[PDB]
């Protein structure tokens, strides 16, 4: 799973951040594999769409209030009770009171496991961003490097079709001021011979 | 030089004409706005598509705060317009001057407030112009009015 | 003095994981601080010099590859050129990862580690860490792609105007040429003119 550890606080312990991995099954409304531990206990609760459709709007409020709330939450001022293996925390914003689904989570005996398979999925997402942003500079520097011949092409283009009607344009002066001076050379002789 | 009196001269004629005659520019470039220019406006070739500002003097719009030519913008076609500038006639001066008159805004409209500062300093006031009067104009091969490309 | 997040496998105890998270020194070839955790308890130490490479000697394997495969094993990403089976025994406190070659039992490194009670904020701080990493690298390839994005679009701007200027600047030349030719035909003519003009005068 997509089991992204996020920090969160204690009820208690608000020093001490609890890391909520928010992880993915696939689809979003069902929230995640909500695997949860402190060095000392695990709490891996597998909720799956048993408790949205009908938690969504039991409370006589809009599941699309209820998914947004798992989006915003779920994915700040974060509470944790460890006594009753249940996230649910105090959301005091605005027009927001409730206990935040029912997430009855599962606690498994060892927090090795757990801490097991945060580790494994911080390092496999270390490295295979760290590989992202290898090749990104690497398209990066390419697109760069493409940019500025093209830019320095049309740099040499401007300057060379500039200096050849520069050039052009001379020429065409030297002669055109050679066959005025004939013009007006004729235009004497013509009034005196 | 083999330029005639009596046989008009074709392209293979000025081309051997013009080859005849040495390649050297000795001209400043104030001199080719001034008199050179007047090529295409006495015989009336201001109209060319790939140069027609060469009477048109415009502001190489490349740097994030303007009157200042060492914040170069990096990763963007602003130099296009003083390469189009460049294509031409036009004295690209980089920074905010009397010859500074046709303002090719890019890819950052908010550096309109340091044009204000020097748009009164300077007689041939500049207007705030799109990429259309220069980017897209030679792109099109041509050259845009201002109030046709205002903003 | 860093901690470097080195989750070795461990195959005889798959379900106590450990992580060496090596707090070293600014040595290398020389004893290196090693640090190490499982989830409940985690196993600190200092290495001495002259010692660690005994065993390297017992291994009978390259010198120097010794403090390379030392770095990376301590540091992220157990290496493939020598993988060793990460047998992190807690029955003894001491984290024996060994590549024992020619099937004999050949110890790797010296690392006196002791059993500690509450390695918890130290783990968290680990993967906080890792995450961390992630959350600044997901950012780095945002704005990445966003400037892959603008360069891409730039590129074909200036290619298009490049493109365009080569190929109507000859013809632009060309109309200089025929404007060139058109005066001086009309001054050719009115030359002609003069000329016959001067033979009736």
């Amino acid at each position: 799973m997509e089991r992204k550890i996020s920090r969160i606080h204690l009820v208690s312990e608000p020093s001490i951040t609890h890391f909520l991995q928010v992880s993915w099954e696939k689809t979003l409304e069902s929230g995640f594999v909500i695997t949860l531990t402190d060095g000392h206990s695990a709490w891996t609760g597998t909720v799956s769409e048993s408790e949205i459709s009908q938690e969504a709007d039991d409370m006589a409020m809009e599941k699309g209030k209820y998914v947004g709330e798992l989006r915003k939450a779920l994915l700040y001022t974060f509470n944790f009770s460890k006594e009753s293996c249940y996230f649910f925390f105090e959301k005091n914003l605005k027009d927001v009171s409730f206990r935040l689904g029912s997430f009855n989570l599962e606690k498994v005996e060892n927090p090795a496991e757990v801490i097991r398979e945060l580790i494994c999925y911080c390092l496999d997402t270390i490295a295979e961003n760290q590989a992202k942003n290898e090749h990104l500079q690497k398209e990066n520097e390419r697109l760069l490097r493409d940019w500025n011949d093209v830019q320095g092409r049309f740099e040499k283009c401007v300057s060379a079709k500039e200096a050849l009607e520069t050039d052009l344009y001379k020429r065409f002066i030297l002669v055109l001021n050679e066959k005025k001076t004939k013009i007006r050379s004729l235009h004497n002789k013509l009034l005196n011979a | 030089y083999g330029d005639s009196y009596f046989i008009d001269t074709d392209l293979n004629q000025l081309k051997e004409v013009f080859s005849g005659i040495k390649n050297s520019n000795e001209q400043t470039p104030e001199e080719m706005a001034s008199l050179i220019a007047d090529l295409e406006y006495r015989y009336s070739w201001d109209c060319s598509p790939l140069s027609m500002f060469r009477r048109h003097t415009v502001y190489l719009d490349s740097y994030a705060v303007i009157n200042d030519l060492s914040t170069k913008n990096e990763g963007t076609r602003l130099a296009i317009k003083a390469l189009e500038l460049r294509f031409h006639g036009a004295k690209v001066v980089s920074c905010l001057a009397e010859g500074v008159s046709h303002v090719i805004i890019g890819e950052d409209h908010s550096r309109v407030a340091d044009f204000k500062a020097f748009r009164r300093t300077f007689k041939r006031k500049f207007k705030i112009l799109k990429e259309s009067w220069v980017t897209d104009s030679i792109d099109k091969c041509e050259l845009q009015e201002e109030n046709q490309y205002l903003i």
